[PDB]
């Protein structure tokens, strides 16, 4: 949602695995959704309907 | 997922059988045509939905191997 | 079966990074908690058969409509299955005490409970009252940290069953 | 697709999509600059719920 | 992925017996020595970047052709992959060490690496040398007892030895 | 993935001319007996909880190694998967019954389920026995004639037996 | 091969439950539809050659300008293959009539039609006019229901050409 | 948002970005032709609802009488009033789904969230299972022909949702 | 997936030494003569649809069976696949032609296409001589001097022939 | 920020489930570990100016050329900024100790560190040296539990720098 | 590696379509810019040795405090590796000129640059200044276009270093 993704937040292992390609981009999207910072940005301050 | 059941990921080798190609052609090529044979890594948790969705897509499994045990 | 160490390592793997203050602290806090839970599990193990029989008679007493012939509770094979189930439940409670986490109970029984019970017509109140007798007997079995751990785990098992 | 980056398919009629989705995502996009952090207070309040309320009835 | 207590629980369940009092005693011995093990894993984690830096420096010391043209890691991307793979191997063995068991390492780390290296043509013997260099630097850094209470660590020494040895065996 | 009518049309297509009169008559007869088969499959769907309960109870009565510790249906999830597998297999059997063609049944996971159970380690003849038990419970629940008039059903049971034997052979 | 029962199967298998009232009732309805369609298809199979040839000459008559040097159909072989094309589409009309669905049509001809026409420079309007000829005859040849679903199928065929 | 034949037809046709083909029109015709027996069943069950609900009350009392014992949740005048009101609601909604010729009214009205109600209020479906069984036993003579099996289908769908 | 430029640089990095003077000279020879090849590929792209259409006409002329029921192209969508496949194979010919290296065609298409077509059961020799028809029509339109300065392109004709030949041979 | 109780709350919220025994055990462990951490916080509180000046002069010893004119360390205001930065680091380390984790430290320095390092050419080796000096001197200021946990916070920050 | 035509072909295959104008114009662009890059490669081929040497001395000069014993600059193998490094970089630069794109340079040196830069204490600005020296001699060795695109490629190498 146009939040700046700060550089230290990213998982190097997940992007490296996507670089190898054992996962599709969809799998990397899933893993990125499982990231704690994703919940911190959206699940954490906002109502469940929002 | 963290559970002993959740682990033991199972590799899945998928072939685009003629049924899958016929389904994809008539649904429309909104995605690029990819080669028929392709292996996919699927854990135990989402093991069932993978070949479920492939079956509704008309494809059939080549073989399945277990990553862990 | 899940141990605090197991969730710690799984989360670290998901983040793909080494363990920080929080994970080491959780590891420690689970480590000192290991010995009283071990004592609780052993004290439950030594009272295994008495606990099974007490749960059997407690379920007999609580619901008048379970023991009479033609019912699901009635049956020598049925009661053998009752004793086997109760032994499974208390043994997995001891297993969760061993892991210092509910994971053992969680996966071993709690996963796949409700649909199985409704497919086989198993009253959850039966297991609720059985583990309630387990609560009553384990309250006098143990005191201190072991008692608290055992009561927490059996309460979580009931809450899953309830 | 398995290999496509998700994008904003709003402002674009999707096959069998509600007329309300266009209006809602128009109200919800508001440019590139709109961030949804715990600041700006716009990612916290459910802007869409009022419009969604009208959908069930008629 | 699991730890040793999980294995004890699983075997006890599949037999259907309980964990014996001797099993409970050895688990409690792990627990009291668990504090020892956590200090060892902390020594790994703090020193892990320095451990890997030094081990890679010496690796390049004995092996020059690898960063020379024609080496499997000669392009910057490939030697970068070398660095991060050695990183992740150490991280997963650290997971196994703090777990007190090894299958947690095998299930996710040592599950698919060997076939990828065989397919890519990676020299796996060099990777085994890297892992035993992780052993060397881990021994160099974990033996440091400054700023922590002194005691016995032969159990941790043997256990980390098992983890690095089995990691090198699985990789190669 | 073609139906029985689609099957006949496919043969008429491959031979390159219009369908024959006898094929037309047999498809008309199939259309007439569709009432019977829809009755049978609707009763199956109604009796499906009863069918699965009876078959599974007889199954876990006749063998106990699944429920003993370490059994293939012991951890209380594996037997849940057992129940799910019976119900989905009988769902597929009813699919084939109403469709009038076994090719769709073979396409739907019968090409993969044998190697699936081989990889899982599940005993396949146990699965076949469960399928046959559901077949027995199904024929019993179908012979139930509640609130409905009587008609020919022997051919329906013949088709059901053929489908069930096809499923048993494909799985094991 | 999506005859009505085929998408019934697809909807059933997509999720986890068995077949409910709606799809059973739809299957029943199709199973009485089967008859008048079956006599319609039989009547058309009886009247093959005259109808296909008459359709071809109707295409000539409504499109005379091509008939000059300039038909892709000009020459005995090309006119004969016009006739065989009409025969193929008549085949598929009969097949979809039997199948109680657009199955044959959308599976074979409607699948990838427009780009093939572009590649082979064959104006669909010729085919459409041929099917309007077919409309004219089938208004008499068939009666009541058989007539109604035959007309609806060839309407869908027109729309496919468009 | 109730699911019925014509409504799911409209939803499906909207889904594929297409108009209504032969299948949906024929299904609509089948719905029109099947509505009349459903109308007869709904009217006939509307006529004699009193006997059905009272007999269901006594039947569920006979199956497991211990619920009516004092100190149980079934004993009490308010409990009896609630039993009658609940069974009336069930027959209301069953007639509704007969009229719509689809389970969707029942689905949304009761089958959505019924399970948590039973678990949170200890109302084991077995009593409502007996209620619906009595309803089917009585309606085995009330209706006739098509309407009989029509009502049987929806009441057994409610049973399967409860079971 | 390489061109002459990329592959030559690849060999240069292989030896680890810098480019040879003669290498750079061949490179300049490619570059200055490049616009010839560009005009060739542009004409190919522009005339493509007619090439597909008339080569398909020859296809249907010299064999009737595919037109008859049961042909590998007999269904409308199977012949549509036939057409799009000649399209894409000549497209890859155009790509490799512009790149001047066969490797881009090899890696991107052949490895999957071999198994795909062998599984599909379409006669590989038939597709190969269809590629020959493609080659003939393409050479007709490439010999065309339509609205372009006149010059020598014999080497370009030869290498286009070689690309068609390699495509047909691999697809055979 | 992220303190053990906060991860407990967020995780319990994720699966939509109440708290359990394991997370309460972790909270307990935090509760007893707080006291040595609070003592460490006091110790670092009363030694702040000495911490800052010693770290800056250690940076002088290892990096005196930095103070040369035309470089970063040159300039009295530059050195005021150095000391202010180091004081911010130590304050966030105190927050980390009182937090039983690295939440506020991560949030307020680690989020965006290397970016600013590249921006103003702020070599992380400088702060690695400063925190190494802080580690060495806390080897004297503290002892035992507080020493070890404060050391783990500081060297976690160091490894983040590296 | 990739040249301009590589993105051309990759995109064209991505949409699965035939090449229209724009990529063919890119093919031009590459062809006419080949020659200037050709004499650029000629010059860099002739000059390499002095370039590497001067880079070594210049980086030792403007970084004096690295030359003395006790750090990275001291030790004969260190500057031997500096020389081999500079040779490799400017060889990849020649590759970039020949490819008329970043392809070889990028995928050979730029990938993973930062983590290596702090994984071996090798300060990047060492390499930025080495390439600045290389700019220093190329501002005189080359001329015109060859100079311009050689400048641009070494600038991009620095930019990825920076
Ligand atoms: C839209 C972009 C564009 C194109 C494509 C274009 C055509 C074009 N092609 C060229 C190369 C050329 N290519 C050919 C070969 C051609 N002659 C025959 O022999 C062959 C049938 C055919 C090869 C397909 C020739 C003769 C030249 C001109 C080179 C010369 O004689 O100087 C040249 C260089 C000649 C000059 O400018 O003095 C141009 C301008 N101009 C443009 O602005
Ligand atoms: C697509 C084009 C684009 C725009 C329009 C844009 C504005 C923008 N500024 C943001 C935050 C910010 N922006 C600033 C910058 C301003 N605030 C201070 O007063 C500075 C003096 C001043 C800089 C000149 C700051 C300090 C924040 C962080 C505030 C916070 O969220 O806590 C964010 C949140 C991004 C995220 O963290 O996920 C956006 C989107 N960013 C973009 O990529
Ligand atoms: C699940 C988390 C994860 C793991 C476990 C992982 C390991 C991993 N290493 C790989 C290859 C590789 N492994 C190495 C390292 C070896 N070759 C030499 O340099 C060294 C002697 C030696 C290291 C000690 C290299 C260089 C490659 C790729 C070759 C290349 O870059 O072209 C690959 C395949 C392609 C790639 O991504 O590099 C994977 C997936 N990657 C991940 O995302
Ligand atoms: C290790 C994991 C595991 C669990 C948790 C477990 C419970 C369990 N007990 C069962 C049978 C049974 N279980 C009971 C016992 C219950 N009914 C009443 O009598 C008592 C109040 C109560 C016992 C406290 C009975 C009577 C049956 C008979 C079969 C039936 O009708 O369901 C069944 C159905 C299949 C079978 O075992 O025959 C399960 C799943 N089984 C397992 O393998
Ligand atoms: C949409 C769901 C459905 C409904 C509502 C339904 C009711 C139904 N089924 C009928 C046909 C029938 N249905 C059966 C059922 C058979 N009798 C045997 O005992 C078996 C138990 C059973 C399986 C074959 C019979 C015998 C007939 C009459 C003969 C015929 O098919 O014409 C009839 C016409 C008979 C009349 O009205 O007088 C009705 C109303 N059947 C359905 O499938
Ligand atoms: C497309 C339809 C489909 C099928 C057919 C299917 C079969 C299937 N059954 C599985 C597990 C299982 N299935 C069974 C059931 C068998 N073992 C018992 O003894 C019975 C005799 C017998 C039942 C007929 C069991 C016990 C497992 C657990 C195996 C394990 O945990 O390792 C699994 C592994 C993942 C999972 O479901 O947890 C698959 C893929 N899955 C599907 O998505
Ligand atoms: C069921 C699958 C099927 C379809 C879709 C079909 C139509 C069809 N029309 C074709 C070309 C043709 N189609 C026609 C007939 C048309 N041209 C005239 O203008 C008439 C107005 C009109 C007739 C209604 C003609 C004359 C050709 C020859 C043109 C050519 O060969 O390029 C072809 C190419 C194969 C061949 O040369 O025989 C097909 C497949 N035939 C089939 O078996
Ligand atoms: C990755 C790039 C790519 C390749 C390599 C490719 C070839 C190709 N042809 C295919 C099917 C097909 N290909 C053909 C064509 C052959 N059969 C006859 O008609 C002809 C003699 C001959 C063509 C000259 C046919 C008929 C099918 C469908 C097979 C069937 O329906 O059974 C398929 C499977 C799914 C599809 O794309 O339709 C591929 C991948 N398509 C691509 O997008
Ligand atoms: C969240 C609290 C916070 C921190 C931690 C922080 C660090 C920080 N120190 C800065 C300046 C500085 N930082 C230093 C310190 C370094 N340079 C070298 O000389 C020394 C060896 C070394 C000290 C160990 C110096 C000298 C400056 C002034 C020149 C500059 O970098 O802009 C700057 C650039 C803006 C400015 O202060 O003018 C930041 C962001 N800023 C903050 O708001
Ligand atoms: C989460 C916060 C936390 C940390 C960081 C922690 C480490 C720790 N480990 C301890 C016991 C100990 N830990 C060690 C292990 C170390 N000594 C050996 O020489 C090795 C260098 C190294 C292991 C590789 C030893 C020897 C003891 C004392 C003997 C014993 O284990 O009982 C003690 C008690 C001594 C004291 O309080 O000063 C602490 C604080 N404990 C915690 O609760
Ligand atoms: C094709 C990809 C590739 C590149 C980019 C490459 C250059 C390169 N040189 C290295 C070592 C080195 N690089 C230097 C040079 C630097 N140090 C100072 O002396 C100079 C001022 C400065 C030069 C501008 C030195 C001295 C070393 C040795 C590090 C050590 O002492 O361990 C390293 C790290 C490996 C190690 O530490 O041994 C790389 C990646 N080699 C490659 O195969």
């Amino acid at each position: 949602g146009n939040t700046y993704v700060m550089e230290s937040e990213r998982p190097a292992t997940a992007e490296s695995q996507l670089r190898d390609g054992r996962i599709t981009v969809r799998g990397f999207i899933r893993l990125l959704a499982k990231s704690d910072t994703y919940k911190a940005r959206f699940f954490n301050p906002a109502t469940q309907t929002r | 997922a963290i559970t002993t059941q959740g682990k033991r990921i199972y590799k899945i080798t998928v072939s685009e059988a003629g049924a899958y190609a016929t389904n994809k052609h008539r649904t429309g090529y909104r995605a690029p045509i990819r080669q028929s044979n392709y292996t996919l890594t699927v854990p135990y948790d989402r093991f069932l939905p993978e070949m479920i969705r492939l079956h509704q897509s008309g494809a059939k499994i080549v073989n399945v191997t277990s990553v862990i045990s | 079966s899940r141990t605090v160490i197991t969730e710690v390592i799984a989360t670290a793997d998901s983040q793909g990074r080494f363990l920080n203050s929080t994970e080491l602290q959780a590891a420690f806090g689970r480590f000192e908690r290991a010995v009283p839970a071990i004592e609780a599990a052993r004290a439950l193990t030594k009272n295994q058969d008495a606990l099974v029989k007490g749960a059997v008679q407690a379920v007999f007493k609580k619901f008048p409509y379970v023991t009479q012939p033609g019912e699901k509770g009635y049956g020598d094979s049925n009661q053998a299955k009752c004793a086997r189930d109760i032994g499974y439940y208390l043994r997995f409670i001891t297993y969760s005490l061993v892991a210092s986490g509910t994971g053992p109970l969680d996966d071993y029984v709690i996963a796949g409970l409700r649909e199985v019970n409704r497919a086989f017509n198993l009253n959850p109140l039966w297991y609720i009252e059985a583990l309630n007798y387990i609560k009553g007997e384990t309250g006098k079995l143990l005191s201190g940290q072991s008692k608290t751990e055992a009561l927490l785990y059996i309460d979580h098992a009931i809450n899953a069953l309830s | 697709g398995e290999d496509t980056v998700p994008f904003f398919r709003g402002f674009t009629s999707q096959p069998g999509q509600s007329t309300e989705a266009f209006n809602r995502m128009v109200t919800l996009y508001d440019g590139y600059a709109t961030s949804d952090s715990e600041w700006d207070r716009g990612g916290q309040s459910a802007r869409l719920t009022d419009s969604l309320a009208r959908s069930t009835m008629d | 992925m699991n730890d040793v207590f999980t294995r004890a629980i699983a075997q006890a369940d599949l037999k259907g017996s309980f964990l014996l009092e001797s099993d409970l005693d050895k688990l409690a011995s792990f627990a009291k020595e668990g504090v020892k093990r956590l200090d060892a894993v902390a020594a790994l984690t703090n020193n892990a970047p320095a451990i890997i830096s030094d081990a890679a420096h010496k690796l390049f010391a004995e092996q020059q052709e690898l960063i020379q043209p024609g080496g499997n890691a000669y392009p910057h991307r490939r030697m970068a992959a070398c660095l991060r793979d050695m990183e992740i191997i150490l991280r997963y063995v650290s997971y196994a060490l703090l777990a007190g068991d090894a299958s947690v390492l095998d299930d996710r780390c040592l599950n698919g690496l060997r076939e990828t290296y065989n397919a890519l043509g990676t020299p796996t013997q060099s990777v085994a040398r890297a892992v035993q260099l992780m052993k060397d630097a881990a021994m160099v850094h974990l033996k440091s007892t400054a700023n922590v209470t002194v005691g016995d660590c032969s159990s941790l020494y043997s256990e980390a030895a098992t983890y690095f040895d089995k990691a090198a065996a699985s990789i190669a």
